[PDB]
């Protein structure tokens, strides 16, 4: 219940701008399908289905001690949030409904207040929110009205939507949970083993013809638009150079000629041969992760294999 | 394409007939043969002749398409450049030129949308070039009268052949004497 928005150059979170906020609900995404209807036939084909937009509406509140100062408020809220530029949300939650602790009444152990005029139910270091989930959300503010019920609370109803992709964007990359150097970023709701260096965490692996990658991600990798980014040393010398993977298609480089220590960078749909002149005419042909077991098959022992990518959710 | 300019079938002048690879399976068919021409060799009568076959089995790709500004920047469509389309479900990995493009550009000229076409630019505007021509070319006449026409034509035609068949007369009276 603070609702931490990154912007491309700053932090945010309401509840640090005397901002409380009633919830979140965040609605799926609006599956646009695509039928069509035979004419005399009791059916009707499915041409696609494919999801679009996530709309998320948060509710927010504010009290201040004097009602010119809500004016003040209400800007600051606007120019905190009706934000165009695409930003990151991250929905927080708490783990307990906090109630005032037993004090006692002899003129000591009195209570504490906020800034604002509320009673500070959180005594310790350990009552106060979290980062619900290691995830984020590309959004951008939808219209908003303010009702002023009496006193300094008036309310506002924020109404969010995705941006690019209707997905839940997992923050951090998959190297990161390679190197276990980042803290933070990695919740339960990803079902990670904590065997780091063992499978199922591991995305960099050498001297294979073939091996195994565990996507954790419940929605597939198959969009372009989201960050999965391969970097391969191909270990050998060979004129073409095929590799097939499972829940995706069949990639092929042929008719350029490669060198063992020469390394791709293979971005989504794009090659860089060599790091920067991109020689992408060969099979373009994007790779797809879908969930848990993604088994790829090489042809001739690269040296090295490695890529990260960014787990996203449905 | 060698008989000269006044005999018009007594076909002299590289008589031939070519084919595509295509046909031995499609098989018996062909177009309005070459028959205006004033041209010698024999390299051109194959170049041509095989030009007029291929330019006829038509793929207009009237695809559309819409520019990524954050990603993928490095693709200004220009006409007349190669390009490597590639269509899952579709039986499509070929590379094409493009023929046209329609560019948008709002303000500080930055693009919203592109269209192109490829190959041939299109079935549409072969047909509306052809209109145009049509209502462009007539009216710029001064022959032509919608009641009754072909009385320009009949005219000149029924002159033509009067005066061949004055020329008869004299070709015939001049080789009496």
């Amino acid at each position: 219940d603070i609702e931490l928005t990154k912007k491309d150059g700053t932090v945010i979170k309401l509840s640090e701008y005397g901002f409380i906020v009633n919830d979140i609900v965040i609605d799926s995404m609006q599956i646009n399908t695509k039928y069509q209807d035979k004419e005399n036939m009791n059916g009707r084909i499915l041409m696609g289905s494919n999801y679009i937009s996530r709309d998320i509406v948060v509710p927010c509140f504010c009290k201040v001690k004097n009602r010119s100062d809500i004016a003040y408020m209400r800007d600051m809220l606007y120019s905190l949030t009706t934000d165009i530029e695409p930003m990151y949300l991250r929905e927080i939650r708490r783990k307990e409904e906090l109630n005032y602790r037993f004090t006692q009444p002899t003129s000591d152990d009195y209570v504490k207040l906020d800034k604002n005029n509320f009673p500070d139910y959180e005594y310790s270091r350990h009552d106060q929110q979290i980062y619900v989930n290691g995830k984020q959300y590309k959004v951008i503010f939808n219209g908003v009205i303010n009702p002023k019920q009496k006193g300094n609370k008036v309310s506002f109803e924020l109404k969010f939507e995705t941006t690019e992709l209707p997905y839940g964007e997992s923050i951090g990359t998959s190297l990161e949970l390679e190197e276990n150097k980042k803290v933070g970023l990695w919740s339960f709701d990803f079902n990670i083993d904590w065997h780091a260096g063992g499978d199922k965490r591991k995305y960099t692996f050498e001297n294979l013809s073939k091996g195994t990658v565990y996507y954790h991600g419940s929605a597939p990798n198959d969009q372009f638009n989201m960050y999965k980014k391969i970097t391969i040393i191909l270990g050998e010398d060979t004129e073409s150079f095929v590799w097939n993977l499972t829940h995706a298609e069949i990639m092929k480089i042929e008719g350029i000629k490669l060198k063992a220590g020469d390394r791709i960078v293979y971005d989504s749909f794009r090659v860089y041969k060599n790091g920067v002149e991109i020689s992408t005419e060969t099979n373009i042909s994007q790779p797809k992760f879908k969930y848990g077991a993604n088994k790829f098959e090489f042809n001739q022992t690269v040296q090295k294999v490695q890529f990260d990518l960014k787990f996203y959710y449905k | 394409g060698n008989y000269s300019g006044e005999e018009t079938f007594e076909h002299a002048g590289l008589v031939m007939e070519a084919r595509s690879a295509l046909a031995e399976i499609y098989g018996d068919i062909h177009a309005e043969p070459f028959k205006d021409g004033k041209v010698t060799d024999q390299e051109t009568m194959d170049k041509e002749l095989q030009s007029r076959l291929k330019k006829s089995l038509k793929q207009s790709l009237s695809l559309d398409f819409l520019v990524l500004r954050e990603s993928y920047p490095e693709a200004d469509p220009q006409p007349g450049d190669i390009v490597q389309i590639k269509s899952t479900k579709l039986g499509l990995n070929d590379l094409v030129r493009i023929v046209q493009v329609k560019t948008i550009r709002g303000i500080n000229n930055v693009i919203v949308k592109q269209d192109v076409t490829l190959g041939e630019f299109n079935r549409e505007q072969r047909y509306m070039k052809k209109v145009n021509t049509a209502a462009n070319y007539v009216s710029g006449l001064n022959d032509v009268n919608l009641s009754n026409p072909s009385k320009a034509a009949e005219n000149l035609k029924s002159k033509v052949a009067s005066i061949a068949k004055s020329t008869l007369d004299l070709m015939s009276r001049t080789d009496l004497i």
